[PDB]
Formats: C-alpha cells, sequence, structure tokens
C-alpha cells in the first residue's frame, strides 16, 4: 500500500442536520487526481454523489444531492471535503471517497457511516432465546439471543467469551418502526450438552458504553 | 434508485458474462464484498487493472459491455458493477449489483422455534423467533400461525451472507406482539416450505409449556 | 495526469 485514501466525520445526525466528511490522501496530489464521493445504503447498490478537479475547480452532484451537498478539497492538506447539509433519512448510508484511473475509480477509502435519524443513542435488552427441552438426548439443538432496541449499528455478539465459535450464526440487524434496530445470534451445539454446558451469549454496544452477558438455559 | 443486487447462482468453474445493462462512452468493472470496499476490476472498457488476475476480462460491442470472469474460483462469488460513463446528466452511473453466489447442492434447513423470555414479557412485548439453519437455495417461506390463523404485517426477515465454509444460508423470522396479544393465544407455529423439504415442516409450542 | 485526462474532460464538457 502506497496511495491510500482515509475517510472520517461520520456518524450520527438528525433529519435536518448537517456533517462534514474528510477524505485524507497520501502517496498522491489532490491536484494531479480528481476525486469523487459514493454512497451506499444498506443492502443497496453504489450510488455517485460527487465529484471535484481540484486543480480546476471543476464540481459536478448527482440530482439526488444537488442543493444539499458541496465537494470542496484543500490542496494544502491534500484533502478533499464533502459537506452535507439538509440530511434526510435517505442519506444514512457508508461513504467512500475515490481517485479517478482513466474511466475508472481505482483507490478506495474504507468508508465511513453515516446515520441519518432521529433516534438517541441506546443501548440493547437482551433476552435469552432458550434451547427445547423436547430435544433431548439428541442430536441438534438451538439456542441465541435477541438483541433488541438498540441504537446506532453496530451490536458484536460472542458466544463464551469466544470460546464457542463454531455453529454461531448473528444475523444481520433490522430496523424496526421505532428507528431502533434489533437482531438475533443463535448457535447449533449438541441436545446432549444441554445439561451440561452453560451458554452465554456477550453483547457489546459500543456507541452506547453498554455490554451485557446473557446466560441462555434450556425450558426446563 | 438505488436498489437490491440482482442474483445469479454459478459453480466453481463456470465461466460468467456479465452484460451491463443512454449511450456510454465507456465502461468500469468493480468486485465488492460484505463489509469491503468496491476493487476495480476492469477500466476503460477492456483494460485489466494492475493486479486483477487475467480470467477477469472485459469487451465492448456495438453499445452493450460485458465482463467476463473465464473459470471462477472461490474468491470470485461477490457482487459485481458496471459504472458507465456518458457525456449527458447523470454522467457517471454505477448499474445494479449483480451478487455471483455459490451454486451448492440442495440442502434443507433445520427449523427451531423460541418462545419470548419471561423477562420481556415483563417489559410489555413478546417476540417469537424462528430459525432456518443452514440451508441451500437461499428462497424459503416462512409463514407464521397464532392459534391457526395464519399472520401477515406482524413479522421481519432477517437472512446471514453465504457460509464460507458450507456456502449454505440461515434467515430468522420474528414474530411481535404485545404482551396483551401473546396472552391471549395458545398456540404459536413457524411453517417453513423450501426445496429440500418434500412437505412443509412447522414447529411450535404452547404457552405456559414453554 | 493522463490518468485523470480523459474523465475530467468528460465532466467540464458536459451541458445537461
Amino acid at each position: 500500500s502506497e496511495v491510500q485514501l482515509v475517510e472520517s466525520g461520520g456518524g450520527l445526525v438528525q433529519p435536518g442536520g448537517s456533517l462534514r466528511l474528510s477524505c485524507a490522501a497520501s502517496g498522491f496530489n489532490v491536484s494531479s487526481y480528481s476525486i469523487h464521493w459514493v454512497r451506499q445504503a444498506p443492502g443497496k447498490g453504489l450510488e455517485w454523489v460527487a465529484y471535484i478537479s481540484s486543480s480546476s475547480g471543476y464540481t459536478y452532484y448527482a440530482d439526488s444531492v444537488k442543493g444539499r451537498f458541496t465537494i470542496s478539497a484543500d490542496t494544502s492538506k491534500n484533502t478533499a471535503y464533502l459537506q452535507m447539509n439538509s440530511l434526510r433519512a435517505e442519506d444514512t448510508a457508508v461513504y467512500y471517497c475515490a481517485r479517478t484511473w482513466y474511466y475508472g475509480f481505482d483507490y478506495w477509502g474504507q468508508g465511513t457511516l453515516v446515520t441519518v435519524s432521529s433516534a438517541s443513542t441506546k443501548g440493547p435488552s437482551v433476552f435469552p432465546l432458550a434451547p427445547s427441552s423436547k430435544s433431548t438426548s439428541g442430536g441438534t439443538a438451538a439456542l441465541g439471543c435477541l438483541v433488541k432496541d438498540y441504537f446506532p449499528e453496530p451490536v458484536t455478539v460472542s458466544w463464551n467469551s469466544g470460546a464457542l465459535t463454531s455453529g454461531v450464526h448473528t444475523f444481520p440487524a433490522v430496523l424496526q418502526s421505532s428507528g431502533l434496530y434489533s437482531l438475533s445470534s443463535v448457535v447449533t451445539v449438541p441436545s446432549s450438552s444441554l445439561g451440561t454446558q452453560t451458554y452465554i451469549c456477550n453483547v457489546n454496544h459500543k456507541p452506547s458504553n453498554t455490554k451485557v452477558d446473557k446466560k441462555v438455559e434450556p425450558k426446563s | 434508485m438505488t436498489q437490491s443486487p440482482s442474483s445469479l447462482s454459478a459453480s466453481v468453474g463456470d465461466r460468467v458474462t456479465i452484460t451491463c445493462r443512454s449511450v456510454s462512452s465507456a465502461v468500469a468493472w468493480y468486485q465488492q464484498k460484505p463489509g469491503k470496499a468496491p476493487k476495480l476490476l476492469i477500466y476503460s472498457a477492456s483494460s485489466l487493472y494492475s493486479g486483477v488476475p487475467s480470467r477477469f476480462s472485459g469487451s465492448r460491442s456495438g453499445t452493450d459491455f460485458t465482463l467476463t470472469i473465464s473459470s471462477l474460483q472461490p474468491e470470485d462469488f461477490a457482487t459485481y458493477y458496471c459504472q458507465q460513463f456518458k457525456r449527458q446528466k447523470e454522467p457517471i452511473t454505477f448499474g445494479q449489483g449483480t451478487k455471483v453466489e455459490i451454486k451448492r447442492t440442495v440442502a434443507a434447513p433445520s427449523v427451531f422455534i423460541f418462545p419470548p423470555s419471561d423477562s420481556q414479557l415483563k417489559s410489555g412485548t413478546a417476540s417469537v423467533v424462528c430459525l432456518l439453519n443452514n440451508f441451500y437455495p437461499r428462497e424459503a417461506k416462512v409463514q407464521w400461525k397464532v392459534d391457526n390463523a395464519l399472520q401477515s404485517g406482524n413479522s421481519q426477515e432477517s437472512v446471514t451472507e453465504q457460509d464460507s465454509k458450507d456456502s449454505t444460508y440461515s434467515l430468522s423470522s420474528t414474530l411481535t406482539l404485545s404482551k396483551a396479544d401473546y396472552e391471549k393465544h395458545k398456540v404459536y407455529a413457524c411453517e417453513v416450505t423450501h426445496q429440500g423439504l418434500s412437505s412443509p415442516v412447522t414447529k411450535s409450542f404452547n404457552r405456559g409449556e414453554c | 495526469g493522463s490518468a485523470t485526462r480523459e474523465l475530467d474532460e468528460l465532466m467540464a464538457s458536459l451541458s445537461d
């Protein structure tokens, strides 16, 4: 790695608010290559949104952001910016900057998540998904935790402090109509192990400084 | 505008040619994997980007631009995008993503149902979860029944990314009711229909027994 | 340099 694009300034904002993203470039001069912003809503495709030639000053915006976003650059700090005003729910996405390479974008930043919501930051409630007592001695049982009513993304879930990894599925979060997120994490284990091994999900919500361990035990 | 990627199933070793769906001057192609930045494959219609494998190629014919992967390997299963450049608004546009997934033998899901916890019920809500574990193909139908009344509009689904080791999917469906509504009924059932099941499988519990 | 020229000229030439 010699050329690099490093973004920052993302995170949380309310509808009507404003954020400023930065794109710090190294290994090349911003006055030698044009730079773009591209965004991606969760589970959706890539959307090109703005362009700037730092040397000429020429700027262009997608109609989806025209009049609301301003792209600019400071050649002395070798950094490009995206000023985003009048933000809406639908502007929620990972924002990337990227460099022109003939007809193509060669280098891309790591992405910064922007979440536009009226929700305040809130830790999850964690509830056990208790294994079926009608399992029973064999063969395979399932158990899990429901991680509910948190904002914003992300949450991490581990099992038995990372000692249990085989058979774990932590599902993508869904945004509920409350504007809060919810996900489940599940694991399959031998049914014979339900009476003989403790299972604990370790849920970490870094944005709220919340960490919950929940013991998940049979019905019985 | 924009939207979810479309899907293409292929076996390791298969040959794949994607066509980029106002005529364009040039096109670029990208590969993207979950939680990662897009990666440039082909620029200016047909130029292989430095370090991209030679099994990736791009070509123009008339007004139609294609990307061909001559023989797929595991690391090529990902979402692909064409980028159109044109001398007219909008001048740069990414097409709908094409998610190339691994074709695997059909595998029926293992199904598990979970009642709401007593602690959740204290807070005035009941969430009932139905798990479909390690199945293929991705397409499955989950139908909730409460006292044999078929439900709609009170559940949400979520599906995992295709498993890196066994190429299956897993799916959660959560049925959400008020505590009051949950307590008005007895039998909670999740009915699953899938290509690997000769008839639907139902998992159920009765409130107060589990 | 020449890597940025084609797209930059494309963008500068736009009228609609």
